[PDB]
Parts: C-alpha cells; structure tokens; sequence
C-alpha cells in the first residue's frame, strides 16, 4: 500500500475523534454562554485543555507522511492543516514570552484609564458614560482630552512592548519559513490548487490598493460635503484648505462616521424608514421574528430550519440568576446540533441583527457534509458577506411591504432615498479608507522597512492623505497610537473585513440581476425568487473543499477583485454630492494643523 | 446488537400477519422489494431469517439490494436478489446517551468487502501501510472497531436508529410460515359453492347423522364423490346434495 492511503486512514482515524471532543467542547461552551455559572468555568477548563492535550499530539505526528504527493488536492488540503508547525516551532522562552505580552496587552486595553483633572482618584474606561461622553457629544475640548489621554495611558506603555510583539510574531513567521508574518495572514486568500485559479501573497497587497483609489471620487465628495457641514457646525475649526482631527470623527479610530451622521444630516424633514412603531404594534415576538425570517428565506429558497434549534437555541431575556451573555452569536457544535444566540429585541435593527446570525447559522447547515477540517466558507470574508446579504435584504421597503410591516399606502422619494443613502455610506464607504490604510500600516510593519520612529508619526501623516485627519496633537515618539486600537494586540487579521464589504456587495449584484427586480441597486429586493435561493445554495454547498478564487466563479464571473457594486450602490448620493459642494472644492490638504 | 455483530435469527412453523406491521404508523422507514407488502400476507415461503441491528441515522442509505459502504463493506452485505424488506426507525429516545452511547460499534478498517450473510468478528488490528501491527498502535495501526456518540441533542441525521431486515427462504423443504386464513361464517339450505380447507365444490349443505372416526376429515360414498364433510371451526358431519337441474 502506498503512502497516500494511509494519509487517507489516519486523517479518517483523526477527525473521526476529533468530531466528538469538539462536540463535547462546543457543547460546554454553549452552557458556559447560556449558563453563566462557576462550575461551566472548570467544565471550560477541562474541555479545552484535553481538546488542545488531543490535537496537539495529532498535529504532531502530521510530519512523517510526505505531503507532496496525494493526487487529491482536497485530501492535500485536509493534511495541510495537520502538516502546520503553529506555535510549538518556537522555542519555549519566546513563546511563553510571547503569550504573556500578548496577555499584558490584552489587559491593558481592556483596562483604559483616564481621569478628569476635576476628579484624579476616579477614573473612567471605555465602558458606557466616559466612552459615550466623548463618542456621543458636540464640542472639541474634552474629545480632544479623552483622544490625547488614551494615547498617552494606552500608547505611551506600549511602544517597546508593541515592538516586542511585532519582532517576535515575525521571528515566529521565519519559524513557519516565512520572511514576514505579513505573508502568514495573507495564506488564508493564496491557493496553489487550480491552475488559473492560484494566488499569491504579495499581488493582494497590490490589489487592496488597486481597488481603493476608485471609490475616493466619491470619498472626496463625502468628504466636502462633512467639511462644509463641520463649517456650519464647527465654527473656525477646520480649515478649508485641510480636513477634520481625530477627535471629530465620532469614532476615535475613525471607523465610522455614524456619531457624525446628525452633523452632516442631508435633509431633516424626511426621517429614516423605522417601522417600530409598526413592528411592535403588530405584536410579533422575537419567536414571531425568527419565523417570518425564516419565511423570508424559504421565499430567498433556503430550506425549513432544522428542530431542535427551537429548543437549544436562546433568543431574548437572559432574565434570572440563569445569566446569559446575549453577543449574537451562531454556533454550530457538530453532529448536526446548531444553536444562536442573541437578546433578540423588537426593532428593525434587532430585526436585521437576527437576520444576520440566522443567515450565518444557514450558512453553517450549508458545508454539513464536509468533514471537520472543511466545515468552513471559502474564505472567512465570505461569512460575514453573507451574514449581511439578508440584512441589506430584510430592510428593503418593498420587503417590508410584501410581509406588511410598513403601511399599505407606504411610499418613498428623492429625499428619504438621499437620507438612506447618506447614511449608509457613512458606515460603508466611510470606513474603507480607513481599513486600507490600517491594513497597509500593519503590512508595513510587519515588513519592517519604516524605523522604529516612523511608526506613530508616520501613520498619522499617511492618516492625513487616506482618511484626512490632521493633528491637533500630534504622536511622535513617546506614544504608540495603533496599540490603543482593538484588532492590532490580539493578533487579528484585519483585511477580511476589507474584503466583507465588497464581497457582500458583488454578491447582493449579483442576486439582485437574478431575483428580477428594476432600478437601483440599494432599492433592490430579493425575496420570492427562489432561483436567488438556489444560486445561493450553489455557492454556499462547495465549503472548504473548493478554492475560494474558484469559488468566486458562479456568483460573479471575475475571478479577480472588483469594485463596480460600490460604485453603483452609492450612484444618487455621488450625484446628489456633485451637484450638493458646487462652490465648496473637494479633497483636502495635508499641511493646516488645528495648533498652527 | 451492534452492527458489526449483526443478530442473526430464524423463524419457522407460524402463522404471521406482516398487515399489522405494514398497518404501523409508528415505523420510520418501510421498505419492501420482493413483492408489494399487501400482497405479502397470501403468499409464503418455508422460513424468514431477520437481521436486527442499530447504525446511525445517516447511513440508512447503506442497508439496500447491491449497496456500498463502511457499514454496508465491512459489517454486513447483501445481494441484488434479496426478497423480503427492510424495517427502520429512530432509537434517540432510547439508544442515544447524555452520557455517550459508545457501546455501539462499527467496523471501519478490513483487509475486504464482507459477503453477503457474512459477519466479520475479529477485532485485529489493521495495517493501514506496509509496517506490521504487534499490539500496540504504532504509525499504520488504527482501532477497527469505532465507537458511536450518540448524544440527545446530535440532530436528525446522527440519531441511533433500529434496523431489521427481513428475508423469506423458500427452500425445498414445505412450507412453513404462511399467512392467515380469514374464515368466513356458514349458512345452510341454500345452493352455494365451498373451499373447505382447499376441497371445492357447489351444492347445498344440509345437517347429516354420520359417524366420522376422530381423524377422518371428509367422506366420499362410491364412485368417489364427496358426500360429507368436516367443517375445520366447528367439528361436525356436514352433508353435500347437489343442486336441482332437470330438462
Ligand atoms: C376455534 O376458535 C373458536 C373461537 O373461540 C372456538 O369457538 C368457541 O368454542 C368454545 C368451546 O366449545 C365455545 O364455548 C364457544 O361458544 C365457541 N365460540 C363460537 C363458536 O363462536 C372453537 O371451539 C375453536 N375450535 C376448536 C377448539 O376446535
Ligand atoms: C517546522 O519547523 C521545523 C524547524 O526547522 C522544520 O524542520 C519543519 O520542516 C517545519 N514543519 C513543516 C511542516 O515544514
Ligand atoms: C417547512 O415545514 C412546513 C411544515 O411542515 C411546511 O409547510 C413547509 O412547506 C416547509 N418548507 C420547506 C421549505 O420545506
């Protein structure tokens, strides 16, 4: 018997026994979420490190089979998942090294502190009240306070201890034969499967950018269109030539525009389309909410949810002492058990949310046949984009109508359809420059080119060009801005949200030519069409088993990257915007500074 | 018993109605190949062999006429000539375990494909590679016997589900298993036609005085013509006249 049959029986023999432990631990942790309870602590324990002691040692013996031969690319792929050196390769100082200061960082972001001069023996977090003041307020002072105060108590500890981190986690790249560790998260979107449909690590870094600079058109507009407003709001703060400072943002990332929205609101008169009043006079519960859901995708043409779901899957109220963390969440344990949970609530946003996880729990029941090492999507973009397909769905007006949520005689125009659009790109289109250019500072900073010094001085003046913040007070040497940001001390790769958007946005195209409807794509509804369930179907079945360039075949037939779905959802508010900053000129200049 | 120890039983000299069990709602899967279930209760073979086990509730699809599979390869096979059915239905209520139900077992490695009727008891362990296995698991040495976990909470799909396959030989020798009779009721004095215990015939049946010895079952005067007869429910002298014709 050759060689590649036994691969075949030992990656049988594996996963067959992994399947029932990582039951029993997705089991436990299904509890632990539902039961918030001490014991479920020690159950948590006890599961994972006998999940871990179990596939560590199978990953182990994953070296003596030659993986260069086995003429099925799939059964290839199964045994590179095993065939991974992970963080064992590492000699143990550094890594345990490694894992404290990711620890210590972990810690000290989740323990901000500040303190108002008036009161320095009480300080405040990022937890609601201090956070909300100066992400929810109308002023310059105290947000200018909280953002220089964060990075001074968040950034000015961690330099070194950032520099560690990165310097380690590259060494532990070359200890994977990886020149950068840069090149690790990028695997994830690189094949060598397909002919024609291979990838490499370095052309996505090329293409992140390629497809960035085609949206800024519209940014530039946006971008006006938030300075004039900051004129009529802000007096004297910003100046014409330049742009707005960080702390302006409404996020204190920058992330989204959405605490700015009321600032630059395009017209007042003609609200956003909220059907609560609607819903609640309806009297449709959180059970009601999952059944027309589920109604919805039986139209789309996804099938009935399987049983049990009805039982071990929590919806709302955790209530009594039976605590319930409610973080929408989709968990698909294995051997055909799924549960979600959320504190489902009566809203159209709650409504969308719900969407949101039960289409992730569809997806989940979509690669049940694949094994253990392919129950998952394509690429990890691809579960989210769908995740938000139905919530884009679920919104629409003529949908809210077809199920009679919004009124028989409901009808929009020009005004409400601005404000939509608006809105929405302040989200969507919004946070693209920013995710680019955090994306590539994590890219070039993982290559190491940049000295140390032109870290947080050199982000904030590549801030200035990408997402236009000036600096009211810059960050030279002594603080360490990127590491006050969540996804840059918990190692997480950041450019799957990048892709999410426009992956969701080809795909809802894309469903929208085959669903039959007319007219704008943001005006778009997809229910009742069954065919849009079973081209949706199509996708979702391949899992992992399929490369995800060969994936990106059936839905949209450009394997490559494209950025036409952004362009023509955001068509009336580009339109509205060009004729909107007529005599204000549009971009921004990189030299005014609030302080001179 | 588990698949890999398929039950293997006989059954001979009854009577069985297969109607009830057709008439049975509560059965999941019901799958008849020899000849239509109703038909079933007339015709009858010599003897029924039932092969009784429990699988898991995806591999259902295993147990048919000329299928393959871990189950259907290395547990127990059939032939494209199978007569007689095949009985399933879920056992999550009873057989899946909060606990693990993991006395259930099945064989996943063997040297090959087991034959029809066959069963394959040894618990040796396999070489998956060229290396020979001396007891303990080394590189190319996998447990053949594989555990279940059936959970109450692992889905349809996953559940333990009850399997019987029933054949009906019909070797040389008489038969023995058939189907009820459905005895009708009697009248008298009236021109009728007759099937006593497969003995036909037309006429009118009237009360007689005869004496049948305690084993004789009907009598015929001369020229052999049935005269009296012994009804089968009742045990008495009956009697025979034709009906009336004349020109
Ligand atoms: C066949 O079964 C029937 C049904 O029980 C038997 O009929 C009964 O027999 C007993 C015994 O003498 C009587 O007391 C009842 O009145 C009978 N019921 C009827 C005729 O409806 C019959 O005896 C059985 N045949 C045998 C034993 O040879
Ligand atoms: C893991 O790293 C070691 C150290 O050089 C190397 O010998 C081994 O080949 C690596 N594993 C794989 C699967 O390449
Ligand atoms: C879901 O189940 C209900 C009730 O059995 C049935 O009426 C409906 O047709 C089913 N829908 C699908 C898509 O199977």
């Amino acid at each position: 018997s050759t060689i590649e049959e036994q691969a075949k029986t030992f990656l049988d023999k594996f996963n067959h026994e992994a399947e029932d432990l990582f039951y029993q631990s997705s089991l436990a942790s299904w509890n632990y979420n539902t039961n918030i309870t001490e014991e479920n602590v020690q159950n948590m324990n006890n599961a994972g490190d006998k999940w871990s002691a179990f596939l560590k040692e199978q990953s182990t013996l994953a070296q003596m089979y030659p993986l260069q031969e086995i003429q099925n690319l799939t059964v290839k792929l199964q045994l590179q998942a095993l065939q991974q050196n992970g963080s064992s390769v590492l000699s143990e100082d550094k890594s345990k090294r490694l894992n404290t200061i990711l620890n210590t960082m972990s810690t000290i972001y989740s323990t901000g502190k500040v303190c108002n001069p008036d009161n320095p023996q009480e300080c405040l977090l990022l937890e609601p009240g201090l956070n909300e003041i100066m992400a929810n307020s109308l002023d310059y002072n105290e947000r200018l306070w909280a953002w220089e105060s964060w990075r001074s108590e968040v950034g000015k500890q961690l330099r070194p201890l950032y520099e560690e981190y990165v310097v380690l986690k590259n060494e532990m790249a070359r200890a994977n034969h990886y020149e950068d560790y840069g090149d690790y998260w990028r695997g994830d979107y690189e094949v060598n499967g397909v002919d024609g449909y291979d990838y490499s690590r370095g052309q996505l870094i090329e293409d992140v950018e390629h497809t960035f600079e085609e949206i800024k058109p519209l940014y530039e507009h946006l971008h006006a269109y938030v300075r004039a407003k900051l004129m009529n709001a802000y007096p004297s703060y910003i100046s014409p030539i330049g742009c707005l400072p960080a702390h302006l943002l409404g996020d204190m990332w920058g992330r989204f525009w959405t605490n700015l929205y009321s600032l630059t609101v395009p017209f007042g008169q003609k609200p956003n389309i909220d059907v609560t009043d609607a819903m609640v006079d309806q009297a449709w519960d959180a059970q009601r909410i999952f059944k027309e859901a589920e109604k919805f995708f039986v139209s789309v043409g996804l099938p009935n949810m399987t049983q049990g779901f009805w039982e071990n899957s929590m919806l709302t109220d955790p209530g009594n002492v039976q605590k319930a963390v409610c973080h929408p969440t989709a968990w698909d344990l294995g051997k055909g058990d799924f549960r979600i949970l959320m504190c489902t609530k009566v809203t159209m946003d709650d409504f969308l949310t719900a969407h949101h996880e039960m289409g992730h729990i569809q997806y989940d029941m979509a690669y049940a046949a694949q094994p253990f090492l392919l129950r998952n999507g394509a690429n990890e973009g691809f579960h989210e984009a769908v995740g938000e397909i139905m919530s884009l769905s679920a919104a629409t007006p003529k949908h809210l109508k077809s199920i009679g949520l919004l009124s028989p005689d409901f009808q929009e125009d020009n005004e409400t359809e601005i404000n939509f659009l608006l809105k929405q790109a302040l989200t969507i289109v919004g946070t693209l420059p920013f995710t680019y250019m955090l994306e590539k500072w994590r890219w070039m900073v993982f290559k190491g080119e940049i000295p140390k010094d032109q870290w947080m001085k050199k982000w904030w003046e590549m801030k200035r060009e990408i997402v236009g913040v000036v600096e009211p007070v810059p960050h030279d040497e002594t603080y360490c801005d990127p590491a006050s940001l969540f996804h840059v001390s918990n190692d997480y790769s950041f450019i799957r949200y990048y892709t999410r958007t426009l992956y969701q946005f080809q795909f809802q195209e894309a469903l929208c030519q085959a669903a039959k409807h007319e007219g704008p794509l943001h005006k778009c509804d997809i229910s009742n069409s069954t065919e849009a369930g079973q081209k949706l179907f199509n996708m979702l079945r391949l899992g992992k088993s399929e490369p995800w360039t060969l994936a990106l075949e059936n839905v949209v037939g450009a394997k490559n990257m494209n950025v036409r779905p952004l362009l023509n959802y955001f068509e009336p508010l580009f339109t509205w915007l060009k004729d909107q900053n007529k005599n204000s000129f549009v971009g921004w200049s990189t030299d005014w500074s609030p302080y001179a | 018993a588990s698949v890999y120890a398929w039950n293997r039983k006989r059954i001979s000299n009854c009577v069985a109605d297969y109607s009830v069990l057709y008439n049975s709602a509560s059965f999941s899967t019901f799958k008849c190949y020899g000849v239509s279930p109703t038909k079933l209760n007339d015709l009858c073979f010599t003897n029924v062999y039932a092969d009784s086990f429990v699988i898991r509730g995806d591999e259902v699809r295993q147990i048919a006429p000329g299928q393959t599979g871990k189950i259907a390869d290395y547990n127990y096979k059939l032939p494209d000539d199978f007569t007689g059915c095949v009985i399933a239905w879920n056992s999550n209520n009873l057989d899946s375990k909060v606990g693990g139900n993991y006395n259930y077992r099945y064989r996943l490695f063997r040297k090959s494909n087991l034959k029809p009727f066959e069963r394959d008891i040894s618990t040796e362990i396999y070489q998956a590679g060229s290396k020979p296995c001396n007891g303990v698991e080394g590189f190319n040495c996998y447990f053949p016997l594989q555990s279940y976990g059936f959970q109450p909470t692992n889905g349809v799909g996953y559940q333990p589900y009850r399997v019987v396959v029933l054949s009906f030989e019909l070797l040389h020798a008489p038969a023995t298993v058939c189907g009820p009779k459905k005895s009708t009721n009697l009248v008298k004095n009236k021109c009728v036609n007759f099937n006593f215990n497969g003995l036909t015939g037309t006429g009118v049946l009237t009360e007689s005085n005869k004496k049948f010895l305690p084993f004789q079952q009907f009598g015929r005067d001369i020229a052999d013509t049935t005269d009296a007869v012994r009804d089968p429910q009742t045990l008495e002298i009956l009697d025979i006249t034709p009906c009336s014709f004349g020109g």
